[PDB]
RNA sequence: GGAUGCGCCUUGAAAAGCCUGCGAAACACGCAGCUGGUGAAUGACAGCUAUGGCGCAUCC
């Protein structure tokens, strides 16, 4: 019944500027307080910022005091973080929450947006490149090796969703280059590999990129 | 500013096992103390507030409690889907604060991995770089070197999956890289792999076939 | 939404200040009465009403 849809995430470049959207569903912004907290990959939470009810007053974590700002358009019944002059360790993915009711739950963080991906990096969006990974006891492995990609994230699927048991995708690590590479993997009867025509299916949205790549033995 | 220290940070235990995680103030913060559990690619979810009552809908497994400035998260006994991140965090004052949080995990017998290794596809190799691929699959517990010629350690870098949900194993796979100059100049290409799974297996290829 | 009943809440402390409960409310703003208790400045309350808010049940 209570939601929090954001949007406004993306790629930006040190020294930029982006401006997040929290919007609001089941309830009215303006009867309780609205954080906004940040989670850096593979970190934890950091709480960021905060607006009061009633008086608007907004508070600021030291990281982030001057450089971004709060705020809301209860017409709209949606909050905003304005963030400027942006750091690479700004990159995280930005959550939106509800402080709950203080009779219902204290000041706990009742509800929480899904999340919205910001990364801060002078990288440009690149589609990757989609290699096949060829196979060869009685099971076989075999992938997909998806290089020099930016900005996260890609998805990859196998014969359009159909293969799914035995897959493993490994998360993004960032090489020296400066750009994002992960390999995906599944195992399969090795008995099939004559019969089975298998293809991965990479999609990189941020270069509205769709790839399908068929692995097979290489001779 | 007051900061909130988080322990243990991580933990392996099992089905029905008691587990306990505890966070220390570094200054009053009168229970208002709040507990999250987030599982991986999701938001948080709030458990516990005000230090010791439950949040509507969670169930009673999960508990909080405080002793002046030490906050505690306890849950009665561990089911499969409470494995996950758990976080405390304080709002008595502003700037509110997280603890860094505990990953509680699965325990379950030791599994040596299967071992696999790919060639660069011609595709690549025309294209300048040739990147060799080592996978390391479905074994525990998480801990785990390259040869071309017996020269140990291009550089290479791993990336390792999260427990996964049906056997709670892992994998992990390292990918060795090279100009295509450096390629196609050495004989063997082999992935060697250590692991607590009896002795150094290595798996290997020559760009001969 | 209207009728009826129930549950929780609707603060204690007084000049100011500080702290605490509540009002959809961490700041700013707002929070009735009587008894008894307490206050040579001290949160320390207990009982019963009034008013209002939310929820549950039930009738339209
Ligand atoms: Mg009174
Ligand atoms: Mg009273």
């Amino acid at each position: 019944e209570v939601q929090l849809v954001e949007s406004g995430g993306g790629l930006v470049q040190p020294g930029g500027s982006l401006r997040l959207s929290c919007a609001a569903s089941g309830f009215y912004i303006s009867y309780s307080s609205i954080h906004w907290v940040r989670q850096a990959p593979g970190k934890g939470l950091e709480w960021v910022a905060s607006i009061s009810p009633y008086s608007g007053s907004t508070y600021y974590a030291d990281s982030v005091k001057g450089r971004f700002t709060i705020s809301a358009d209860t017409s709209k019944n949606t909050a905003y973080l304005q963030m400027n002059s942006l750091r690479a360790e700004d990159t995280a993915v930005y959550y939106c929450a509800r402080q709950g009711y203080r009779r219902r739950s204290g000041r706990g963080f009742d509800y929480w947006g899904q999340g919205t991906l910001v990364t801060v990096s002078s990288a440009s969006t690149k589609g990757p490149s989609v290699f096949p990974l060829a196979p060869s006891g009685g099971t076989a492995a075999l992938g997909c090796l998806v290089k020099d990609y930016f900005p996260e994230p890609v998805t990859v699927s196998w014969n359009s969703g159909a293969l799914t048991s035995g897959v493993h995708t490994f998360p993004a690590v960032l090489q020296s280059s400066g750009l994002y590479s992960l390999s995906s993997v599944v195992t399969v009867p090795s008995s099939s590999l004559g019969t089975q025509t298998y293809i991965c299916n990479v999609n990189h949205k941020p270069s509205n990129t769709k790839v399908d790549k068929k692995v097979e033995p290489k001779s | 500013d007051i900061q909130m220290t988080q322990s243990p940070s991580s933990l392996s235990a099992s089905v029905g096992d008691r587990v306990t995680i505890t966070c220390r103030a570094s200054q009053s913060v009168s229970s208002a103390v709040a507990w999250y559990q987030q599982k991986p690619g999701k938001a948080p979810k709030l458990l516990i507030y005000s230090a010791s009552s439950l949040y509507s809908g969670v169930p009673s497994r999960f508990s909080g409690s405080r002793s002046g400035t030490d906050f505690t998260l306890t849950i009665s006994s561990l089911q499969p889907e409470d494995f996950a991140t758990y976080y405390c965090q304080q709002s008595y004052s502003f700037p509110s604060t997280f603890g860094q949080g505990t990953k509680v995990e699965i325990k379950r017998t030791v599994a040596a991995p299967s071992v696999f290794i790919f060639p660069p596809s011609d595709e690549q190799l025309k294209s300048g770089t040739a990147s060799v691929v080592c996978l390391l699959n479905n074994f525990y517990p998480r801990e785990a070197q390259w040869k071309v010629d017996n020269a140990l350690q291009g550089n290479s870098q791993e990336s390792v999956t999260e427990q996964d949900s049906k056997d709670s194993t892992y994998s992990l796979s390292s990918t060795l890289t090279l100009s295509k100059a450096d390629y196609e100049k050495h004989k063997v290409y082999a992935c060697e792999v250590t692991h607590q799974g009896s002795s150094p297996v290595t798996k290997s290829f020559n760009r001969g076939e």
